[PDB]
Parts: C-alpha cells; structure tokens; sequence
C-alpha cells in the first residue's frame, strides 16, 4: 500500500540521483518485480533496498544492494524452478559470508544471470558451480568457481544453444578442477576466454610469443564483443590476471599479462 | 519452495544490511 506507493517514488528517485544504466535498469527492474509479486516481505525488500540506494553515495555498493534485491524478487515472485531458488539463496550465501567484494559481486552477477534463463541445463551447471564454492574455504578458489560460473551464465542469457553450452559446461569442470590443483591464474583466464569464443560460436588463434600469451578472436559481431569483455574482464578480476583488449573491424586481441 | 524462498529473502536482507 504505502510500500508500494514509495517503492515506485524511489525508483524513479534512484534514476535521477545515479547516471549509470545499471543502477537505472535495476531500480525499474525491483519495481517492476516488486509489483508482479504479492508477498509483502518482497515489497519490504525492494523498498529497503531502493531507500538505502537513495541514503548512500557509493555507485558500487548502490549497484550491490539493487542486484541483491532484484535476485531475490526475482526468485520469490510467482513459482520458479526449486534450482533458481537453490542458485540465489547459495550465492546470496556466498556473499553474507565474505569480505571480498569481487566475491559477492561475482556471485550476485552469476545467480541473477542464471535466474533470468529458463533452461533446466543451464541451472544445473551454475547451480553445481554454487555447490562447489560453497564447500571451499579458499576464497581465491571460490572466485575462479565465480569467474567460471558467470561466463557460462552469460553465454545462457546471451542465447547460446543447449549444445554450446554443454560444451560450455565442459570447460567450466576443467577451470575449477586446474585451480583446485593449483593452475596458474593466467591459465584460467585462457579457460574462460576459450569458453566465451566456443560458446558464441566463433574462432580463436593462440600465440605465445614469450612470457605473454596472446589470443586472436574472429567473427563476433560487434554488438557479441560486449558479452565476451564482460565475462573476461570480469574473469582477469576476480583472478587477478591483467588482460589488454584491443580491437580491430571484426577482430579482437586479448594480451593475458604475466 | 515457499521455505527456499523466505530463506532468500532473509539472507538477502542481512546482505542489504550489511553493504550498507
């Protein structure tokens, strides 16, 4: 009633106070979640979080707090699959229980990425991923996992085929496995590179000219490099790997630095 | 799925909290 009355005045508040697209996109996205549902305990999520998005200057805790509540309002409005539920309360998990903000940003970014595809495959892998970070105690561990998980989400919502992503899958068992042995943190970001470049279907060359390793990529189309950067600078992030990314016509280099 | 979800809820709240 009320709730529902100041959730709509916020979210247009928080457009006007923060330029960022995200923030914008986030803020209508919890109103529109907010409305869909009718659990009251939903508005008074949305509600704090958009209240405290006003009340803080910091554009990346805003950015948090706004994924956090859209995760949940997202999963808690109407009936989803027992998986989505599992994603968003592990990842939410994940981040209650870290001092690392890449960790909590990485684990928001994957669950609210798989929360948003519907294929039972795609859930399964992420989910699993969750399952595995949780288990760990090592939180550079868990930010592979994370860097591993958000990729492959990204290819779902990005409209990789069930095949694609079963391929996908593949490549996320063989990035968590070479960091549980002790992979070095560049052999992971060509991991996710290689991930990225098989699931949008496209072609890489890999060359090693001396201690730096440099990826060629062929055939994005422009509007496709948006998804693989974010996933790979992402990645390199979250595993502290530096990555120089230029760009010709159809062309992108990827400099894994050493 | 209604105790999943009240469970998320829950922790996503504690998590607000404590970004903020």
């Amino acid at each position: 009633g009320s709730l529902r009355e100041e959730i709509r005045k916020l979210a247009e508040q928080l457009s006007e106070k923060y330029k960022d697209e995200e923030i914008r996109e986030l803020a209508r996205e919890a109103a529109e979640l907010a409305e869909e549902s009718d659990d009251p305990e939903v508005l008074e999520l949305a509600y704090e979080a958009l209240k405290k998005g006003l009340e803080l200057e910091d554009e990346e805790k805003v950015k948090l707090i706004l994924l956090a509540a859209v995760l949940a309002a997202r999963v808690a409005r109407g009936e989803v699959p027992e998986e989505k539920l599992e994603i968003a309360l592990k990842a939410l998990e994940l981040a209650e229980a870290s001092e690392d903000e890449r960790i909590i940003r990485g684990a928001l970014r994957a669950a609210l990425a798989a929360a948003r595809t519907d294929d039972p495959l795609a859930l399964e892998v992420v989910l699993e991923a969750l399952e595995r970070a949780q288990a760990s105690e090592d939180e550079r561990l868990i930010r592979a996992i994370l860097a591993a998980a958000y990729a492959f989400a990204l290819l779902a919502v990005a409209g990789a085929s069930a095949e694609r992503l079963k391929e996908a899958e593949a490549i996320v068992k063989e990035l968590i496995a070479a960091a549980e042995k002790g992979a070095s943190p560049q052999e992971l970001v060509l991991l996710v590179i290689e991930m990225m470049v098989k699931g949008m279907g496209v072609t890489m060359e890999t060359h090693r000219s001396g201690n730096e390793v440099k990826v060629v990529i062929k055939g994005l189309h422009e509007s496709q490099q948006e998804v693989l950067l974010e996933a790979v600078l992402f990645a390199a992030e979250l595993m502290g790997v530096r990555v120089r990314i230029r760009f010709k016509g159809d062309t992108v280099t990827i400099v894994v630095r050493e | 799925k209604k105790e999943l979800a009240k469970e998320v809820i829950e922790t996503a709240k504690k998590l607000i909290e404590k970004l903020a």
